[PDB]
This record gives C-alpha cells, sequence and structure tokens, in this order.
C-alpha cells in the first residue's frame, strides 16, 4: 500500500506551463518540436498527431497527469490542440 | 638493463622546498630505509602525469599564472643515468574576488548560486575550480539536462594581486530516455534487473536516478561489475538509449560429505545455498543431516519482490531429532521443528523493515539434570526430579517475528564502504506455551583507510539479549551462542560462554566403564563442574579485521582473494544466574571475562562458492573453553 | 543445445487492419523472405561441412 | 654488455703520490664538470656539498676554505684568472669568489643550469646551460650582457660545451649538434653549422689552433672548422665527449667507447690507436711529461707515449675512481677521485 | 609426425565417430604445422564444425570470423553463414533449466539478434543454398523469440506502471514484429496503458485492432 517506500514515478514529457504558451495554431512541425522536446509518444496509426503527457507519481502523493494533443494535416501544419491541465 | 632516475631537479621554486615538490611526484631519485618497493625506473610516459601533479598542486596554493617555461632530460654518457630538469616560474599567488555566472541557466539561478558561493578573499585553487565545474554538470544532469556546456575562464586582475572567475552555462536540451537496455544477463530475468532501477523508460533523463541504477545492482551482488552508458539516440536531438552492461557471476554454493571414522558412521550431510536461484530473483537455502545419532535439516525459501513495490516475502523450515549416545533409546533425547514465515518492506531507500510469524515445536527426554535447564523448569511450573533421569518435556510455542536492517554497502561481496545493521527481535504471542522476548543488534561497518579501497578497517559487533516477560524465564533451548567461524575464530563452534553445571544423578540406559558425567553408577556424588557448553541468554561480540590487499597475487585474482588481520572479542552470560548457590563455581552472572581471539583470516570466492580460512590463537581464554587454531569453513 | 525446438514455433500470420485503419509502417530490419522448402529440416540435415 | 680487463703493464718509471687532501664529500654518483685548477702556485678546489678549499700546489696545506651552502651543489669546474674564483651550480646561482680572503666577490642567478666550465676572456666570463641560454658575465660585478639561446634535444647528455675564444669570437658547441661561434662584442651570431650524422648527437668542449676550428660531437663526425668561415674542411667518426688534446701537428683524444686515438692535425689520418681500455669510462687526457695521463672509472691512471700509444705507466690512486678530468699545468698533475680528494701525482 | 592426409585421416574418421575432443586436438595439429597448404580448406571447415559440435562456441564464432575474412568468394561460403548463425543461437541455450523446460525468452536478446540478423544475410545473399529451408525456419523462431523478450519487458513496465514505457516498447513490436503471435498477446497490454493514461481516443483504436484480429 502507500506505506512502503515506492520510488518516485515519472513518466511522459517535462511539459511545463513556459513551453506550452510558445505554440500557435497553425504552426510547423519542426518548430513545435524545438519549443517543446521531441515528442514522448506519437499516434502510431493513420492519425498524424502528437502526444505530449508529464505525469508524475511521488511517493505516496495520487499521480498527476497533464496531456496535450497536437493534431496536423498532411503537410505537418498544427491544425488543432487542446491542453488537458489534470486527471 | 636500462638508466635509473639519479637525479630530479627543479629551479626557482622558491615558495616550496624541492623535497616538499618531489614527495608528491611518482619519479623519485632515493629509496627510504624503511621502504624496498620503491622501483627508480625511469619512462617517458610516466612524467606526463607527473607534470600535471605538478600543475595541480601549484594551482591549488593560489598560483594562477604558473607555467612550464621547458623540461630538459639527460643521459649520462655511459647509459645508465637520467637526470630530469623540470624548469618553472612561479609569480605571484592570487586570491579570487568572486565568480560571475552567465549564458542560459535553465531557470535554476538559486541553486546555480548556492553552487557557486565562495568566501571572500579565498585563495585561488584550481582543484576548487574543478569542483565547481563537474558540480554544476551533475546539478543540470539532475534536472535531465544530459549535456549542458560549461566552461571555466578565469581573469586575472594582476594591478591589486586578485582574480575574478567568470563561468559561461549553457544547458541546451532536457534529455528523455528513450529505450533501456541490458546487455550480459544472460541467465537473470531482464525483470531481476530492470526491477532495481529508479530511472523508468520514457521519462526525463536523470544523471542521480541512472546512478542509483548501477548503484543498486551493484549492491544486489548478482553481478561482478556494471557499467551505464548514456549513449545518445541516433537521429534525435534530445533522445538518449540508456544501456547498462553487466556480467553475472555464481551465486552459492553446494557443500556435500559423507561421514568416515570421525564420525558415527557412514553417512550423507549436505549444505546448499542459492541467492539467485535460476536466475529469477529468489533466494534459496538448503541444509540437511541425517547422522545416526541426529536428523537434522533446515530448509528456507524468500522472495526478495513478492509484489514490486518492494515488498520482500519468505519463510523458514527446520527439523531437528538428536540423540546423545544411541539411537533407540538414548540420553538426552530431543525432537524438535518449526516454520517461520516472513514478510519484509522497504521503509526508504536505504532502511526496511520486517515481520511474520514464527512456530516451533520442541521435545526433550532423558534430559540430563543440570542447574540452567533446571532453573527455567522450575520457572515454568514443571518439577523434575534431579536425581533421576527418566523424564521428558515437550512444548508447542508460537513467537512474533520483526527485524530492522539498514545496508549501506558499496558492494554485495567484497563490500569496502559503508555499513550494515541488522536488528532482529522476537516475541511469544499471548498464550503460548512460553512467554519471552528476544532482540538481537548485528553491526559491520566498512572503512577505507586507503583511497585506493585496498587497505579497509572492519569494525563488525553483535549484540544480544532476552528475559522471560512474566514470572518465566527464556527458555534453555533457544539461547546463544558464540565460537566458530562466524561469531568470534579460535574457539570451538557454540563453545564461548557460560558451562553447563550437573547434579549427580543415576544414569539411565547404563553401561558399565563407559564414559559419562556424573552418574552414581561411576560413584560420582556432587555437584559438577563441566566441559559441555550449553549457551546463555545475553552476548556481545565484536571485531576489528585489518582488511589488507593480497601481496603477491596477480590481478586476476582481485576480486576473488582478500586477506585481513582481525583482533576478536567476545562474551555470552546469563542475567538470571543465582551466584549465591554455586560459590565454588565461576560467577557467570558478570560479563567481566571476555574472551579475546586474533590471527590471520583468508578469503577465496573460489567457483564452487567462498572459502574461509582462519589461522588464530584465542590469547585469553577463560577456564572450560576449547580451541583449535587453525579452521575452516565454506 | 541444438535441440529442434525451433521447429515447433507458431506459424506466422499478418495483422489484419481494421475499416479505416492502417497499421505501423513495418520496419524492414526483421523481414522474412520466402524460398524453395525443398531443403531439409532439423536433424535430417547434413550438418558437416560439404566434401571434395 | 662486457667491459674490459685492465691491462698488464711493465711500468718504465715509478710515478709517485706528492701529497693529497681531501675535499668535502666528493661528487660520487653524479656527473658534472666539477675538477680544480692551479693558479700561480695555489690550487683552488670545490666539491658538489658546496666546500670551496684554495690548497698550495706544493705543500698540499690547506690556506683557506669556505662553504657557499642545504644542497648548495656545485658544479662545471673551478675557474681562476684576475684574483677570482668563477663556479657554476647545478642550481641557478654562479658565484664569483676572491681568492685571497675566499668571500664571495658577487652572485649572479644566470638562467637554467650552469653546468659548464666558466670561462673568462676580456672580461666577460661564459656559462653554457642545460637549457641552452649561453649566457656572457662581467668579471667587475657579474652583470649580464647577452644571452643566446641552441635548441634542446628531447634526449640530451648532461653535459655542455664550455667555449673558447679566438679573435674576438667564442666557438661553442650545442646539445643539438650544431657548433657555434658567437662575437662576445654583444653575443651576435656568425656562423653555425651542423656536425651530427642521422638521436643523442650532444657536442663537448671545442678548441681552437692556427685559425682552424675542431669540433667532436657525441656521435657522428669529428671535424675541422674554418673560423673565419665554418666551412667543413675534413672530417672523421670519431665521436665523443670527453674533451680532447691539441700539440704540434697531432690530435690526441678519447672516443666514446673509450678507445684511445692519436690523429693528424690536417686530415684527420690515424697515427696510431690504443683499444685495451675498452668501455673503461675514462677522464679526458691531459698532456704531461711528454705523456698523456687519463684516469678510469677504477681509480687508474694510465700513461701511454705519444709515439707509439702503447702504455709507459699505471698506478692505483683511489678507490672510488676519478670521472673529472685531470688537469696539468705548471709542472704539477692535479686530479680529483668521485671521492672528494684531489691527487697531485709526480 | 606423419604427412597430410593420413592425419588428416585419422582426425576425420575420429570426427565421424563423434569424440569431439580428441577429434579436435588432432584437427588443430594441421593447420599449425601445415598453413596455406592445399589441405588448409577442408581442415579449416571441419574446425568450425569440431568447435561447434563442442560447447567452445566463442572459439568456433572467432573462427568463423577469420575464415570469411579471407574468402569472401568460395563455393562453401553459404555453409560457413550457416555455422555462423548456428554458433550465434546454441549460445541463447541453456542446460540447467533447459532441461527443467523453463523459457528463456526475457534473457539477453543480443545473440538470439545477431543469429537473426546472421540468417537473414544467408537466405537473402544465397537463396538457393540447401540451408535455405534450415534458415528460414530458425528465422521463424528467431523472431518469435526476439518479439517475446520485447513483450516481456512491456509486461514488466504494465505491472510496475510506467504507462509510457509501455505504450513505446508495444508500437516498436507493432513496427518490427507485427505479423508475431507475441503482439497479438501484447496489444492489451498497450490498451491497459492508454486507458490508464485516460487516452480513450487511443484506446479505442487499439480496441478496434483486437477485435479486428481476435
Amino acid at each position: 500500500e502507500r506505506v512502503v517506500y515506492r520510488p518516485d514515478i515519472n513518466q511522459g514529457n517535462y511539459l511545463t506551463a513556459n513551453d506550452v504558451s510558445k505554440i500557435r495554431v497553425g504552426m510547423t512541425q519542426q518548430q513545435v518540436a524545438y519549443a517543446l522536446g521531441t515528442p514522448l509518444m506519437s499516434d502510431p496509426f493513420g492519425t498524424n498527431t502528437w502526444f505530449y503527457v508529464f505525469r508524475q507519481q511521488p511517493g505516496h502523493e495520487g499521480v498527476t497527469q497533464q496531456t496535450l494533443t497536437l493534431t496536423f494535416n498532411s503537410s505537418g501544419v498544427l491544425t488543432n490542440i487542446d491542453n488537458k491541465p489534470a486527471l | 638493463v636500462s638508466a635509473e632516475i639519479q637525479q630530479i631537479n627543479i629551479v626557482g621554486n622558491h615558495a616550496f622546498t624541492t623535497d616538499e615538490l618531489i614527495s608528491h611526484f611518482q619519479l623519485r631519485d632515493e629509496v627510504p630505509w624503511w621502504n624496498v618497493v620503491g622501483d627508480r625506473k625511469y619512462q617517458k610516459q610516466k612524467l606526463a602525469g607527473d607534470l600535471e601533479t605538478l600543475r595541480s598542486y601549484y594551482l591549488d596554493r593560489g598560483y594562477a599564472r604558473f607555467n612550464i617555461d621547458s623540461t630538459q632530460v639527460s643521459l649520462t654518457p655511459d647509459k645508465k643515468g637520467i637526470y630530469v630538469t623540470v624548469n618553472i616560474t612561479e609569480g605571484d599567488q592570487y586570491k579570487l574576488s568572486g565568480v560571475e555566472v552567465s549564458g542560459n541557466l535553465a531557470g535554476h539561478s538559486a541553486e546555480i548560486e548556492q553552487l557557486t558561493k565562495i568566501e571572500p578573499g579565498e585563495l585561488y585553487n584550481g582543484t576548487k575550480v574543478t569542483k565547481m565545474e563537474d558540480d554544476i554538470k551533475k546539478l543540470l544532469g539532475r534536472y535531465g539536462y544530459a549535456y549542458p556546456r560549461v566552461q571555466s575562464m578565469p581573469e586575472i586582475n594582476d594591478a591589486d594581486k586578485t582574480v575574478k572567475l567568470r563561468v559561461n552555462v549553457d544547458a541546451g536540451n532536457r534529455f528523455y530516455v528513450r529505450k533501456i537496455r541490458f546487455e550480459g544477463n544472460d541467465t537473470s530475468k531482464d525483470a531481476v534487473l530492470r526491477r532495481e532501477m529508479r530511472q523508468m523508460e520514457g521519462a526525463w533523463l536523470g544523471s542521480d536516478l541512472v546512478d542509483q541504477g548501477k548503484e543498486r545492482l551493484n549492491r544486489l551482488g548478482f553481478f561482478e561489475t556494471v557499467d551505464t552508458d548514456t549513449q545518445r539516440v541516433p537521429g534525435s536531438p534530445d533522445q538518449v538509449d540508456v544501456v547498462y552492461k553487466v556480467k553475472e557471476r555464481n551465486t552459492g554454493s553446494f557443500n556435500f560429505g559423507i561421514g568416515y571414522g570421525t564420525e558415527s558412521g557412514v553417512s550423507f550431510q549436505a549444505g546448499v545455498q542459492q541467492d539467485n536461484w535460476l536466475g529469477t530473483g529468489y533466494a534459496v537455502g538448503i541444509n540437511g543431516t541425517k547422522n545416526d545419532y541426529q536428523t537434522y535439516a533446515e530448509l528456507s525459501v524468500t522472495n526478495p519482490y513478492f509484489t514490486v513495490d518492494g515488498v520482500s516475502l519468505g519463510g523458514r523450515l527446520f527439523y531437528n531429532d538428536f540423540q546423545a549416545d544411541d539411537a533407540d533409546l538414548s540420553d538426552y533425547t530431543n525432537k524438535s521443528y518449526g516454520t517461520d514465515v516472513t514478510l519484509g518492506f522497504p521503509i526508504n531507500e536505504y532502511n526496511s523493515l520486517r515481520a511474520g510469524l514464527g512456530y516451533v515445536h520442541n521435545s526433550l527426554s532423558n534430559m540430563q539434570p543440570q542447574v540452567a535447564m533446571w532453573r527455567y523448569l522450575y520457572s515454568m511450573g514443571e518439577h523434575p526430579s534431579t536425581s533421576d533421569q527418566d523424564n521428558s518435556f515437550k512444548t508447542d510455542d508460537f513467537t512474533f517475528n520483526y527485524g530492522w536492517t539498514y545496508n549501506k554497502l558499496d558492494r554485495g561481496y567484497f563490500p569496502t564502504d559503508g555499513s550494515r545493521v541488522n536488528l532482529t527481535g522476537k516475541v511469544t504471542i499471548p498464550g503460548s506455551d512460553n512467554e519471552y522476548y528476544k532482540v538481537t543488534l548485528d553491526t559491520a561497518t566498512y572503512v577505507p583507510i586507503d583511497d585506493d579501497h585496498k587497505w579497509v578497517v572492519l569494525g563488525r559487533t553483535r549484540w544480544g539479549y532476552g528475559d522471560g516477560l512474566g514470572g518465566k524465564e527464556m527458555p534453555f533451548y533457544e539461547n546463544f551462542y558464540a565460537g566458530g567461524s562466524s561469531t568470534v575464530r579460535g574457539f570451538q563452534s557454540n563453545t564461548i560462554g557460560p558451562k553447563a553445571v550437573y547434579f549427580p544423578h543415576q544414569a539411565s540406559n547404563y553401561d558399565p566403564d563407559y564414559d559419562y558425567e556424573c552418574a552414581t553408577q561411576d560413584g560420582a556424588k556432587d555437584l559438577c563442574k563441566s566441559d559441555d557448553a550449553v549457551g546463555g541468554n545475553a552476548m556481545a561480540v565484536a571485531s576489528l579485521e585489518f582488511i589488507t590487499p593480497t601481496p603477491f597475487i596477480s590481478d586476476k585474482y582481485a576480486n576473488s582473494v582478500r586477506t585481513s588481520f582481525f583482533w576478536d572479542m567476545g562474551t555470552v552470560w546469563d542475567t538470571n544466574w543465582d551466584s549465591s548457590q554455586y560459590s565454588g563455581y565461576p560467577d557467570y552472572s558478570d560479563p567481566s571475562n571476555i574472551r579475546m581471539s586474533a590471527g590471520i583470516a583468508l578469503q577465496w570466492m573460489s567457483p564452487l562458492g567462498p572459502l574461509v580460512f582462519s589461522y588464530a590463537q584465542p590469547f585469553k581464554k577463560y577456564d572450560g573453553d576449547k580451541a583449535e587454531q587453525f579452521q575452516f569453513n565454506i | 543445445s541444438g535441440d529442434e525446438a525451433y521447429l515447433e514455433a507458431a506459424p506466422l500470420a499478418e495483422l489484419h487492419a481494421p475499416a479505416g485503419m492502417i497499421l505501423p509502417v513495418t520496419s524492414g530490419d526483421y523481414a522474412i523472405p520466402v524460398t524453395n522448402g525443398s531443403g531439409a529440416v532439423g536433424k535430417a540435415l547434413d550438418i558437416r561441412p560439404p566434401a571434395q | 654488455v662486457k667491459m674490459s680487463p685492465l691491462p698488464t703493464v711493465e711500468n718504465q718509471f715509478t710515478p709517485t703520490t706528492a701529497w693529497s687532501t681531501s675535499v668535502g664529500s666528493g661528487i660520487g654518483n653524479f656527473y658534472s664538470n666539477l675538477h680544480p685548477a692551479l693558479a700561480d702556485n695555489v690550487v683552488y678546489a670545490a666539491d658538489r656539498a658546496g666546500l670551496v678549499k684554495a690548497l698550495n700546489a706544493d705543500d698540499g696545506k690547506e690556506i683557506w676554505s669556505v662553504s657557499l651552502a642545504e644542497p648548495a651543489l656545485l658544479s662545471g669546474g673551478v675557474t681562476v684568472s684576475g684574483g677570482h674564483v668563477y663556479i657554476g651550480s647545478e642550481k641557478a646561482q654562479v658565484y664569483a669568489l676572491n681568492t685571497s680572503d675566499g668571500t664571495v666577490a658577487w652572485q649572479t642567478k644566470v638562467a637554467g643550469e650552469a653546468l659548464s666550465r666558466p670561462v673568462v676572456s676580456d672580461g666577460l666570463v661564459l656559462i653554457h646551460t642545460s637549457n641552452g641560454q649561453l649566457q656572457a658575465l662581467n668579471e667587475a660585478d657579474g652583470a649580464v650582457k647577452w644571452t643566446v639561446n641552441l635548441d634542446m634535444p628531447s634526449l640530451s647528455l648532461r653535459g655542455e660545451s664550455a667555449p673558447t675564444t679566438a679573435f674576438g669570437a667564442a666557438v661553442v658547441g650545442g646539445d643539438n649538434g650544431r657548433v657555434s661561434a658567437v662575437l662576445m662584442e654583444q653575443g651576435q651570431m656568425i656562423w653555425q653549422q651542423r656536425i651530427s650524422q642521422a638521436l643523442s648527437d650532444v657536442d663537448t668542449t671545442p678548441v681552437v689552433v692556427n685559425g682552424v676550428v675542431f669540433a667532436l660531437a657525441y656521435n657522428g663526425n669529428l671535424t675541422a672548422l674554418d673560423l673565419r668561415s665554418g666551412q667543413i674542411m675534413w672530417k672523421r667518426e670519431l665521436g665523443s665527449v670527453n674533451d680532447f688534446i691539441v700539440d704540434g701537428n697531432r690530435i690526441y683524444l678519447v672516443d666514446q667507447n673509450d678507445r684511445v686515438m692519436a690523429l693528424t692535425i690536417d686530415g684527420g689520418v690515424t697515427l696510431w690507436t690504443q683499444s685495451d681500455l675498452l668501455h673503461r669510462l675514462l677522464t679526458s687526457p691531459v698532456l704531461y711529461n711528454g705523456n698523456l695521463v687519463v684516469g678510469d672509472s677504477e681509480g687508474y691512471l694510465h700513461w701511454i707515449n705519444v709515439e707509439d700509444g702503447r702504455f709507459v705507466a699505471q698506478q692505483k690512486v683511489d678507490s672510488s675512481g676519478f670521472q673529472t678530468e685531470p688537469v696539468a699545468a705548471d709542472g704539477k698533475l692535479l686530479i680529483q677521485a668521485k671521492d672528494g680528494t684531489v691527487y697531485s701525482i709526480t | 609426425d606423419n604427412p597430410p592426409n593420413e592425419i588428416y585421416a585419422t582426425a576425420q574418421q575420429k570426427l565421424q565417430d563423434g569424440n569431439w575432443r580428441q577429434a579436435i586436438t588432432q584437427l588443430e595439429a594441421l593447420d599449425n604445422r601445415y598453413p596455406f597448404g592445399p589441405y588448409s580448406q577442408q581442415v579449416q571447415l571441419d574446425l568450425i564444425y569440431a568447435y561447434y559440435k563442442n560447447a567452445d562456441l566463442p572459439l568456433a564464432q572467432a573462427a568463423i570470423d577469420r575464415f570469411i575474412r579471407l574468402n569472401p568468394t568460395h563455393p562453401n561460403i553459404d555453409y560457413v553463414m550457416y555455422m555462423r548463425g548456428l554458433t550465434n543461437m546454441a549460445l541463447d541455450d541453456s542446460a540447467l533449466q533447459g532441461f527443467f523446460g523453463v523459457d528463456r525468452s526475457d534473457r539477453d536478446p543480443q545473440h538470439a539478434r545477431a543469429a537473426f540478423s546472421d540468417f537473414s544475410k544467408l537466405v537473402r545473399g544465397y537463396p538457393n543454398s540447401q540451408y535455405t529451408t534450415d534458415a528460414t525456419k530458425r528465422l521463424v523462431f528467431l523472431k518469435d523469440r526476439l518479439a517475446k523478450y520485447e513483450y516481456s519487458v512491456a509486461e514488466y513496465y504494465t505491472e510496475r506502471g510506467a504507462w509510457v514505457a509501455v505504450v513505446n516498447r508495444v508500437e516498436g513490436m507493432l513496427r518490427d514484429y507485427p505479423d508475431t503471435q507475441a503482439t497479438r498477446d501484447a496489444l492489451p497490454l498497450m490498451e491497459n496503458a492508454y486507458r490508464q493514461m485516460q487516452m480513450n481516443a487511443q484506446a479505442e483504436k487499439v480496441a478496434k485492432i483486437i477485435a479486428a484480429n481476435s
């Protein structure tokens, strides 16, 4: 249970408030990758989508996750964006 | 035949006397009268590190502008001698005004300022600047900047004998771990290695975590060496595929033997230990004996990870049936078995608690009268006659198990740093046959005295105590023991401590003229001072082993052969002994009778398992002790 | 060592793409070419080097 | 490698030890050009320990003694002229000592170690150093005028070519195997020529007579050079480090293998060769009574005739042996062994 | 000391009899005493064969490298490729746990990976060689034995709960090892990881994929 010392578990990108501010709709793939770093996961299937997730599980505190989704057309320009802050 | 360094000379060097300078170089002209191994063989390549040592030494005393003017090495005409002259210019020593950090701080301004802080007016030091550079590098690594650009540019204010230090730092791009790989765990399951990590794959890199992975793998003890390589992923700017390179080794011993004329008969016995059984990480240990007068057996299994959180689970089985003189009907016949189940979980990275329940069965028959056992039985309300041996006793007892272990050993099987503490304690469950509590404290402290970790001073101690909870007393069958390979070298196994005192009694199953103790058949008619050990309730054992390098064995045996001098002291005594009734016997109440022994200890991690070779003198015994100077164990 | 276990490997089968879906592009690093099966299999094979 | 045994030598005369005096602790295992010198029937001597003494040439009695120390590390000969004694050291210091009282007239820090014998000519005292800065010092006060850089090979020989003066040009060797000539006016370079052959090619003290210079590399070529042009006229393959003598029309030397030879002044043709002393580390020769005296590392003074080169006398004088060259002047032959003792021969 | 062919005859007879140790002691004399000679070819191939039949796998591999470096063109090179594949594979096996039947899939895959690469090189370079069928079957086995290790890493990460690792590992299998049974068994792991990451848009997609291939 929570009482035992599990090590801190980190997952996904280190997405943070400052860098997500630079993202602008319609921006090209290379610059968004530069702004947030390379995506640590991407939609492997037909839809050209990038998934950024910032996830943390400290020793006993509850899991916290911030998920950001980026979609691009056939030419790699950001078409739609959404940023789930929690849960 | 080749030339030898006949003189080392340095011109100038007004700040420090030449002898002091040459006290540090590897190249050396003369042999101290108490040393022989100081070879004077000059080599051209060897001098480079020496010159760098001079560089660093002068940089570490404030002489910033220090430089080598030139170096000339010349032969004698006969080719028998080399003179080495190093020509230097010192200049003045300079003190640091302050450190200015510039560039891309990556938002960690406070911590980087803290690392580079200095007290005012301190002398310039090359070691200080190198330490700051490396510290800032690892500080940036801790937050996921694997490869930060760091540059230290000192600015000399020669006008006032002062120096201003300019540091330029650029963190770069944070690095994420893409794919952790293990190379070399040919037998151990990949899970067994990866469970120890603290850097989870697909997360921002961490120098501290990836290093702690190596640290925990090395503590696990299943590998000879472990190497880490933060190889950058090709074709990507900020992804690194950490690789752990390992090399497995044997993880147990398989001891087997058969009886000879030194034994009651030709029969088999064995003892087996295994820490990584079939590479799954399970720990297994078995002991087995089928002597004509003893059928002792023991087994233990432990899973270090019952769940991935770290909760360890294990248990122990043991069985015993012993007879003293014969098989079918014998004196001091005892039968015993028990079951222990253990659960343990880590409370932090280094401390782990343990818990569990123990069950023990005990039976005794034809017991030889003696003071301690009958005192205990008097405690329990049994009233067995002393004059007659034809009596028996039985017990069924359950115990609560707990313990505490602190482990900071740097390596599993030949540790050189840190210490290990192990506190184990038992208490009887209420309503059980026995009402006693027992606690034992073990401590092993390793400290190196030389930076190479070949000279290590091992401070190892064990402690123990126990007492009855109610009016009863703790059971004789479970007492402490000392002596043997483990606790104290020199003495025979389980021999140290208070000594049994038999009563005069009629002997059962008697046979004329056989060796017997204190039988009215033989005419013995008084209380007995004897040489049969009985153990005791409390003990304290200490050791200081001076580990030393293997002197004349090649490096191939470096990680297998260890030798050490040692000094041993240890004691076992009974707090409950009533000295008033036994004026004519040693007073076991006082622990003042410390045993001591000293000797040489050799450890060899042979392919079949660790070998313990011990030779020692029990240079302070007490009456009734038995010892053999050289003792061996596997 | 050298056991016939590798003959017990289960037969291979491609994953079918659902409607309106494409599976990830397959890496050529681990492709399986196909050729005539007339050659022998297992211990029936003359593992000895060719003679002259 | 094996070294030659002592030769059986029937002596034509019985040379004798006139006197000897202990001086400090000797040089011992160290290697240096520290040797005594004679001026106006007074013998000046020195030792690595730092003791410097003046000895009466005939009686052998001390007149004064002083120590400049602490490993003073005196080195590089003991030269005397005009009433002053110049003594180098393997530390930067080079001392100039008044002959009468023995107090330090002046001391100067010359760049690098001062191994070479100091030589004094027209008021300037030359010193050749292990780092190549051939420096010059005023006899009067000791201030430097000029310095000249001669390149340093990676591997050298613990010895530096003491210069010689002729017609205002000081000829000096170099560790790089380039004999050089310099004017003492300000140290302006005059000419320089390589004398080595295709490793260590260090040079030693040269000598000049009748306008033709002589140079001698450790390996490669023995040669003569024109003083005014520096062009090489003739050459021979007799490399060595020891000093060599010029007399009449003959050249007496010791090779690097301790084989003793005599050569013509013109063309360098061999007159005779003596090889019995092979591999017996030999001191530089010195002319005495129409014969050459050479000490060895086993304490023997070997006397050899000019005409044939066969030995004429052979006597033990010390157990430690003579590394430093003997000196001959004013009809007295002087030598000091590795041990701290000067022996006067007669 | 005997001339080449007679010693080779006894060597070949002992090799045929299966006395691998003394056989190889006989074989190793020829190359050392008679290097470069006409018999060098057959003795070297029989040397590879003898080391492989012995437990001296790494020495067999070293000899195979020292052989292939010499003669890129050779009528029997395909056999050396097959022996290279076999000596890579046999290093993946074990005695004690093999007898117990314990699966060794999750251990070191680098040896198996090299074996697959070498066998693929064989079958692609010499498709008509008589060993090509064995190479194809062994490639079939090795693909599965690699995907099983990769799945067993995905399993541990799922059990720990590093969901990003699970998704990346299963995606790696679908990219490299799509056809194997391991992916068909592992897709539930990627579904679970996506759902634990609240990533329903991807969970539904994985549900569709597994449904289509159930």
